[PDB]
Formats: C-alpha cells, structure tokens, sequence
C-alpha cells in the first residue's frame, strides 16, 4: 500500500485486502507504524515532501480505474473526477469514505450520460452497497448544479433534467 | 388458554407412560402410578389456573416464567432477549410459546 | 443430562409435592426420585418444543437482571405482555434461561 | 506420520 | 501457423493437462476423523481478448500497434481459462474401497493466466478486418 | 483563547480491594452481576444512580468506566466496595487512580481533514477508509484526539483535566486555520 | 486458499514476452529477431 501510494497509483484497502488475507485492524495499525518509522527514517536521512502523496482520500486516483471496472467512455470519467473534486466542496458527504465518493460520482454521471448501467451493476462490480450508492445519489441530487461540470450542459453533450429526482 | 390445556394434558400422559417402566424396575405395585396420575390432577384442577379434563443484594403466589434462551444482546439501555421454548404463569393463568422477543430498558 | 427449570413451573412443583408424600410413605428410594425427576424433565423438554404453535413478547422495564451458572435471570416491572390480541399488564415478571448448548 | 497430501495423476 | 495456434493449439495445450488432482489423506490417529479429501481444479473453455494494455493506475483499454510501438508496449491479449473446482470426500475405512462424492463445493468462472503476444495481422489483431482507410485512420501503412 | 470548554463523558479509573474475592459468589447474591468466566475472567457489575460500570476481579483489582468526573467515580467505587463489604468480604479501599479522561466538544464549524493530514502529518493519520476521523496525537501533553468533518472532537488518554483542557486550547489554532465553505 | 494467488499469470507473460524479446527460446538462440525496415523488400 506504501509503494502504490508513493508512486501516486495507489490502490484502496480492500484491493490489498483483496490479495493478501489480513485483517483489517492489524493492518490499518501496520499501516500507521510503518507510516510512522517511514517519516522517522525520512528525517534521520533525506527529508521528502509528501505533497499529497500519503493522502488519505486519494479519490482522484480511483475515479479512472473504477471506470474501467465499469467500461465507461472517457468523458463520463472526467465528469466523474471533476464530480468527485466539487464533491469535497460540499459539507455533508466530506466525511464520507474516498471509495464511496467516487462510486456516487460515477453513478451520478452514469446516470447523466445515460449509460445503461443499473446501481446494482455498479455496486457489483465495486461491491459499495447499493444502498449506500442510493443513498449517496439522493443526499448529491440538491447540489445538481455544481457537480456537474459547467462546460458539459454548456456544449449540450449532457443536460440536467436527465438525472432521476428522488 | 386451550393450548396450555392440552400442553399440559401430553405432559401428564406422556409422564404416564414413561414412570411406568421405571415403577416396574422398582418392582413397585401398579397401583403407585395410577394414584399418582390422580393426585397431580387433583393438584392441578386446586391450582384452579388450567383447565383439565381427568442495600445491593439478593435475598407459589408469584409472576414468574421459566424459559431458554437463544441469544440476549445489551446497548447501552435496551435489552434484546431472544427467549425461546418457555412457559408462563402470569396472574395465576398459564402460558406457553416458542419464541418471546423480551425488551426492557435499563434505568 | 439436560437442564433443570420447570420444576418450578405449576405442573413441576405439583410433581415435586407428589413425589415428597411418596418419600414419607416409604415407597420411592432417593435414587428412583431423582432419575424420575430426570426423565420428567427431559419429558417436558422434549415434548415442548415439537407440537404447540403460540406465540409471547414482552415490553417492559427491567429491575434486577443476573447471569451467572449458565442462566439468564430478569426481574421486569411494569411490563405489557401480548400471546401470539390479548394483552396482559403484568407489575412483575422473572425470567429464568438458559443455554441450547447441552451439559455433560 | 502419514502423509497428509499427496499428488493424483 | 499463429492463427493455427490461437484457434487450436492454445486449447489442446489446455485440456493436455487441464485437470490436476490433490489428495488430502485423512492422517488420523482416531477413528472420529477418518475421512479423506481430494481437491480438483480443472481448466475448461480458453479465451483469448482482443489486444488490449492495463496501465500504472489500472485502467486497461484497447490498444493499437501504432500505440504500443510508440510507447514500447507488447501488442498483447489476455488470456481466460474456465476453471471448475471439485471437492470429494471419502470415507476412510481400511480395507474398504474409497467411493468420493461431491460437497456440491462446484464453483465455477473466467481466470487471467496470461498474455500472450498477438502477430500483426492476425485473427486477434484490430489490422485484420481494417480497410484500407481503416488503416490509414489507425496511422498504419496498408 | 476558546469559547467552548470540553465536557467529559468516561471516566476510567482502578481501585485494589486488597483482598482475593470469589467471583462466583459475588455473581449469585449481588442483583446486577453477570459472571461468563469462558467469556470473560471478571465479573460485571452496573449500579444505577452513578451510571457506571465496575470489572471485578478474583485479584481484587477493580475498574470504574462510565463516570462523568472523577467525585462521580470515586463514589461508584465508595458504593460498589460497600456493596462488596456487604456480601461478605473485606475489600479494604486502598487506592484509587484514574487512568483515563475522554472527553468530547464541539467547534461548530466543518474542518479540511485532508488538508489538516498534510500539515500536521508528523502528529496525524487521516485514513478515510477505515474510520472517518482523523486521529491526531499531541506529544505535549499526551492526549490523542479524534476530528471530523462535523466539527465534533473527542479527546482520549488524559489523567486530569489540565491534560484535556490544555489540549484543547493547543488544538484550537491549527483547526480554525482549516474551514470548509 | 486465494485463485489470484494460486494462478500466477506474470509466468506466461513474462516467458513469452522473455523468449520474443530475446532470441532465447527456453527456461535456441536467434530464433526471434528485429524485423528488418530497411527497405519494403528487406
């Protein structure tokens, strides 16, 4: 997980966790002392700048990988990532985790674009409850205005009404 | 309550039909099982209950039920028991399930 | 061996007065009343969970609860009870329980 | 002692 | 002779050792465990994609020769086994005849087990069913 | 300065009875006494008017969780060793130390996490994956603390109140630099 | 047991890519080569 998050490709726990059957507890508390000597060793030695490389979130990273689990277009991907960077702009979903972030950024856009994708495909595929999906669309569905990328309904290529209301 | 009536009703055949090879490996008389059935229903139609057709310590006439329990979960107030297979004795009438969702909040 | 519960029960400590009398009339040894005890225990038991079809739950407030030697004890107050519909207001309630997991 | 797994052809 | 081994060979090296068979002994030093396991995996069905490259961040999608000579990837496609998993058990009585019988444990289910290089103009490759003006949109000489 | 002071909500403490104590016993004739020793080896006690809970050993060692302050949780132990003296042992009250102090309040404003993880990453460990706050951990005074994105702060690991409260005011400066709208 | 642990698919890959990559043909020489862009006819 250190060696994907340094090279800024980095994976989410349940890929690691996916690969190499470790709990979650003992390895989140590997992960922090790792992270912990790993900071020591950089200031005994040459000091690095994390500039955002051990971030916790990462959600940017996720958005073009979990879109390829999907097979979506590359258009509905960076609507998806800039949905995912407004995203930290809105109070009520900050605390929520980068993972499902992402997933209701993707179905948000899913569901923009019209790519005939079910939320129950999508939380198949990124086994992100669908509930969780659902509910996620429903709490993004009154900051329609600002997710959606401004230059996309300005081309025409997506338009708002095409988002189902709760 | 006609389903305790007839809970009870197996119960006390089914004792009646058991005690008798053990009273005959006692080498006992006979008799000792039939008046034995007689006085337990004698006892329970004086019960008068079911219906029958033969400062921090702990230290009959009373509510009380005897059960078994599956599983019982405690928050921080309430208490989920999952009780199962019981009988009840409440206000001097008698009761019986299979499963009994008991919740109590803890002062 | 099994569990010990219902001889507290109507039917129980009606076979526990019944027996006693047999004990002062000379007429069942001490080996013979625990065994028949036994075996009217798992009688009981058995017979209790295969043909009856009611139901109970219970809402209340719990006063005094205790687990200790494998059993649940719960002292409610001020308790609704409803079967399987009728409602019973009951003032107190004791539950005793214990395990599916068999002794010995 | 014995072996507790062994290869099938 | 490339289409000759896409098309057949891969699936005959596949079935010429498809199944491969662990025997799990029962080793019991008491009657109460005397049953024995045998675990079988199976390869069925291969599948071959179209030529395609997974990147650093894992996003995978269709690649093209002109890409991969200009970016020194393998013009490669992926390659999908359909494999069975059986699970026997017996009763280990001495003298008798083992008899093993399904757990219903059959879970079957495509695996990637490779890549393997596709030759230009082959049937794998996307040059085959281009045109000419196929090939000149793709940057490819016809 | 700050104006919002935290307010405790656990309190955990141990006191030494002195004296080897029967757990079987004390689950049979105390009311609120549960005993699993497969479960557990103590015995769980709660009384009502401190809302406390005390884990009774067969040492005599004892713990106090769920007190408010520390005179709430010196008067749990004053009650659960008296009920102890009446069920029939002599646990004498040697010492009484608390070990733990968490407190929780709130800042009421939303907070950059990400951005508090970068800045402070010697001190903080932001993984959003696993729990959604952020665990800072003061060197000076030794108090760890949890953040969200809601403002709400809970303290942990403090012996008394100058270690929280102290805490508190340090942490105050470097969460109102990180606003969120 | 993990099926991604089990099939290790880095072993084909990377033996065919090993044995086109270089001319070795095994774990024969020369029996792959840099294809010749001289000339059409080359």
């Amino acid at each position: 997980l250190i060696g994907c998050r340094r090279a800024e490709v980095a994976r989410t726990f349940k890929e690691i966790q996916s690969l190499i059957h470790v709990k979650t507890k003992e390895f989140g508390k590997t992960l922090n002392i790792m992270k912990n000597i790993l900071r020591g060793k950089s200031e005994d030695g040459f000091l690095k700048i994390d500039t955002d490389n051990m971030s916790g979130a990462q959600n940017l990273t996720y958005i073009p990988r979990f879109c390829s689990h999907l097979g979506l277009p590359m258009q509905v991907t960076t609507s998806a990532e800039y949905t995912a960077k407004k995203c930290k702009e809105i109070k009520e979903i900050a605390g929520k985790s980068p993972i499902t972030i992402a997933v209701v950024s993707i179905y948000l856009n899913i569901l923009l674009f019209q790519i005939p994708i079910t939320a129950a495909k999508v939380g198949q595929t990124l086994q992100v409850t669908e509930g969780t999906i659902k509910s996620g669309y429903k709490i993004l569905y009154e900051h329609r205005d600002k997710l959606v990328d401004p230059q996309l309904i300005a081309n025409g290529v997506v338009s708002l009404d095409n988002l189902p209301g709760v | 309550n006609a389903e305790a009536s007839r809970v009870y009703e197996i119960i006390v055949e089914s004792v009646v039909n058991e005690v008798r090879e053990d009273f005959e490996n006692a080498g006992i008389d006979e008799q000792t099982l039939q008046d034995l059935k007689n006085i337990w229903q004698k006892k329970l139609t004086e019960t008068k209950v079911t219906t029958f057709s033969w400062d921090y310590l702990i230290s009959p006439d009373e509510n009380l039920m005897l059960c078994l329990y599956d599983k019982v979960t405690r928050t921080k107030a309430r208490w989920k028991c999952s009780l199962k297979d019981g009988v009840v004795t409440i206000n001097r009438n008698d009761y019986t399930f299979q499963k009994a969702q008991v919740e109590a909040e803890w002062v | 061996g099994y569990y010990e519960l219902y001889r507290r029960s109507t039917i129980g400590n009606s076979l526990v007065d019944a027996l006693d009398t047999l004990i002062s009339d000379g007429r069942i040894e001490a080996s013979l009343a625990m065994r028949v005890l036994e075996t009217f225990d798992k009688v009981v038991a058995e017979t209790l969970k295969d043909n009856t079809q009611s139901k109970l739950t219970v809402k209340g407030n719990l006063d005094t609860y205790g687990f200790c030697d494998d059993v649940w004890t719960f002292i409610v107050k001020n308790c609704q009870v409803t079967v399987e519909q009728s409602v019973i207001s009951v003032d107190k309630l004791r539950i005793v329980a214990c395990n599916s997991k068999k002794s010995e | 002692l014995r072996r507790k797994t062994r290869q099938l052809k | 002779s490339f289409n000759q081994f896409v098309d057949y060979t891969l699936q005959d090296i596949i079935c010429e050792d498809s199944t491969l068979i662990l025997e799990q002994l029962a080793q019991h030093t008491t009657e109460s465990d005397n049953i024995s396991r045998k675990y079988e995996i199976s390869f069925g069905k291969i599948y071959v994609t179209k030529p395609m490259v997974n990147e650093s961040d894992g996003v995978t999608h269709a690649l093209y020769p002109q890409e991969a000579r200009l970016r020194n990837l393998t013009y490669s496609s992926g390659l999908f086994v359909d494999v069975k998993k059986r699970t026997y058990e017996a009763i280990d009585v001495p003298g008798r005849e083992l008899k093993y019988e399904l757990i219903a444990e059959e879970s079957e289910g495509k695996v990637f087990i490779g890549r393997l290089p596709i030759m230009l103009r082959s049937k794998n490759c996307y040059l085959s069913e281009a045109t000419e003006s196929d090939l000149y949109k793709l940057k490819e000489c016809p | 300065t700050s104006g919002i002071v935290p307010t405790l909500q656990n309190i955990v403490a141990t006191v030494t009875l002195g004296c080897r104590l029967d757990l079987k016993t004390v689950a049979l004739h105390a009311r609120n006494a549960e005993y699993n020793p497969k479960r557990f080896a103590a015995v769980i006690m709660r009384i009502r008017e401190p809302k406390t809970t005390a884990l009774i050993f067969a040492s005599g060692k004892m713990v106090v969780t769920g007190a408010k302050s520390e005179d709430d949780s010196k008067l749990a132990s004053r009650k659960y060793a008296r009920i102890i003296q009446k069920i029939g042992f002599a646990a004498k009250f040697t010492d009484f130390k608390i070990q733990n102090i968490v407190g929780s309040c709130d800042v009421k404003f939303p907070i950059r996490l990400e951005g508090l993880a970068f800045s402070h990453g010697t001190f903080s460990s932001y993984e959003p994956e696993l729990f959604p706050g952020l665990i800072y951990r003061m060197v000076k005074p030794k108090i760890v603390l949890l953040i969200f994105v809601s403002g709400k702060i809970v303290l942990t690991g403090a012996k008394q109140r100058e270690e929280i409260y102290q805490a508190f005011e340090a942490i105050y400066p470097v969460l109102s630099e990180f606003r969120k709208m | 047991f993990n099926m991604k642990l089990a099939i290790n698919a880095k072993t084909i890959t990377s033996g065919l890519k090993y044995a086109l990559a270089t001319g070795n043909w095994g774990e024969r020489a020369g029996v792959s080569q840099v294809l010749n862009r001289y000339t059409y006819s080359s």
